């Protein structure tokens, strides 16, 4: 099993690491139908989403999607430094697969 | 109430966030009991300023106006290109030095108010920049500051500090009012070093208790509800 | 997929953006039957609701409604600055569809 | 739809507003069978319950009851000032229907 | 309906009140199979469990057991003073039925 | 029933205690399919996972896995000192079975 986000990210196609080492600049959340999602930005302009749950997701991911939105909200509010994001780069904005926090 | 206090400090905001606030000397982080620094108000108040506004012996000193803090700043940090004046809420970790030490206050014209254990980042409202000694009037607000919590609080009453005054074991103050009614065991009253040990242990207990209140205030916002 | 709250809001009929750039002034929550809802106000008097879940909502929204109530409560308690709300203006009070937070 | 706690409360029979403008003094929580509930007090001695879920509650209220207990715990811990409670005053102690926080 | 933890506790057989008026000294949590539980201690040595869910519990308690574990974790982390525990003393360690926090 | 994490851990064959007495250095969370998991590290390099839920878990553990991930996130954010971890050492990284926190 991977020991860090970089090795985890490399297990998937169409992913890359972004190294931010910064707090989240903005947090957006929507309950609107078919757009039940979160979007975050950093001060450098980088923008990321947690995807709307859909047919691209397996059942085991549904709870993890909810958890990730929880994590991003509390990271935003507490000004926690985000180390890296693993994202899918075949979506716009890039879709979060994993997050690491350090420092 | 929403009274503020002020303190010049060369330590920049990034360092203060990292340290969890404005620390007394020898203390790297606000919640780090790790190994325990000496806590003694009397010793703090009589400490000499070299590179820092008084921050020794377990307390961090502040002024009651921006103007006072700035003037004090310039006598100490005038060699620094940039320093900061931090704007600090009143809360019951703060002791008015003159009121606690009474006639024995060493620098009474300074009208200082000192934070036992330092000042948590969440108690810092904002900061000004000072350039070479020249004040930039732009008040940078602290995101981690909690207005409703701190605007509901005041400094400690002096009576909460008399027992922490830290006068020498055989000093006259311990047999006089008000301190006689608060004197730690061994301080003017009946193993060597009891007064010093008790003064220290009373300070540690105060700080442990106060830290619990800060943890409660900040950490309760990390709670993420389930089901 | 939208990249920000304004573009998201424009995907829906009967919505508008309110720009607050302020913390929430009051938070109200009700468990009373048929009024299981939250209401927030700002110091300017603006008042907004999270709607009672109902037949106007699709199943995917139910979890997002619960999350939004969570978000407003913690935003209120942490004095987080609300940037914008996307709301439906055909309800009184206006019904929250999305929120953005930035300082 | 009501725009504030007072108007919401007035929609129901056997309710009243209590204006507290004070933090919760004590929080009590029980998992004991048939007493799965929370009780709060204020320093004036006023005592309020979140009722054990029962046949007086419709299904939509079950989630709201859980939410209210979450809200009272975090309000207690953060020393948040409770503005008003809407309660059913035909129960002893008075049973919480809604809460508002401000100031 | 009881209005305090002492009167609540007296409704059950094999219970007693412990008055602690102290913060939790340690918090332990386990996901090991058949030991899905939490354990707390106080500096006086007193040790308490939230029991593993089992046939001694009715369905209505399942959610309350989960809530209690949530309450103990956040009380531990915030150093919140625990006033009293109501416990069953026919288990070792004593099994928590209710908690009160004040001051 | 055990009274502490050491005794709990000794109830299993394929477990061991690690004594850290340190805060968590990094927290990583993944929603990626088949890697719905969390990873923590300590400054000494020690790395631990909360396993992806699978057939090695009985139903009672599923909720406890979710709770553990919640615990690690808030422990990380609050810089709470972790005392000990009980882990399964037939996985790499070691898989957390229990945690204790004390100063
Ligand atoms: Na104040
Ligand atoms: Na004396």
């Amino acid at each position: 099993t991977p020991q860090n986000i970089t090795d985890l990210c490399a297990e998937y196609h169409n992913t890359q690491i972004h190294t931010l080492n910064d707090k989240i600049f903005s947090y957006t959340e929507s309950l609107a139908g078919k757009r039940e999602m979160a979007i975050i930005t950093f001060k450098n302009g980088a923008t990321f989403q947690v995807e709307v749950p859909g047919s691209q997701h397996i059942d085991s991911q549904k709870k993890a999607i909810e958890r990730m939105k929880d994590t991003l909200r509390i990271a935003y509010l507490t000004e926690a430094k985000v180390e890296k994001l693993c994202v899918w780069n075949n979506k716009t904005p890039h879709a979060i697969a994993a997050i690491s926090m350090a420092n | 109430n929403d009274d503020k206090l002020y303190r010049a400090d060369s330590r920049p905001p990034d360092e203060i966030k990292q340290s969890g606030g404005l620390m007394p000397r020898g203390q790297s982080e606000y919640f780090d009991r790790g190994t325990q620094m000496n806590i003694n108000l009397y010793d703090h108040a009589r400490g000499t300023q070299t590179g820092f506004v008084r921050h020794d012996d377990g307390y961090v000193s502040t002024s009651i106006s921006l103007r006072s803090a700035h003037l004090v700043g310039q006598t100490i940090l005038s060699g620094h290109s940039t320093y900061y004046i931090y704007v600090i809420a009143t809360a019951p970790n703060m002791f008015n030095v003159n009121d606690v030490l009474g006639a024995y206050s060493p620098h009474p014209d300074e009208q200082e108010v000192s934070a036992l254990g330092g000042i948590p980042y969440s108690q810092i409202y904002g900061w000004y920049r000072v350039h070479f000694g020249v004040l930039d009037e732009q008040l940078h607000r602290n995101r981690g500051y909690r207005d409703r919590y701190y605007s509901n609080l005041d400094i400690a009453p002096a009576a909460d500090g008399y027992g922490l005054a830290g006068f020498p074991p055989e000093h006259r103050a311990w047999r006089e009012e008000p301190w006689i009614h608060h004197a730690p065991p061994g301080c003017g009253n009946a193993m060597s070093n009891t007064c010093d040990e008790k003064t220290q242990s009373l300070g540690v207990k105060f700080l442990d208790e106060y830290q619990s209140k800060v943890k409660r205030q900040i950490f309760s916002g990390y709670q993420s509800e389930i089901d």
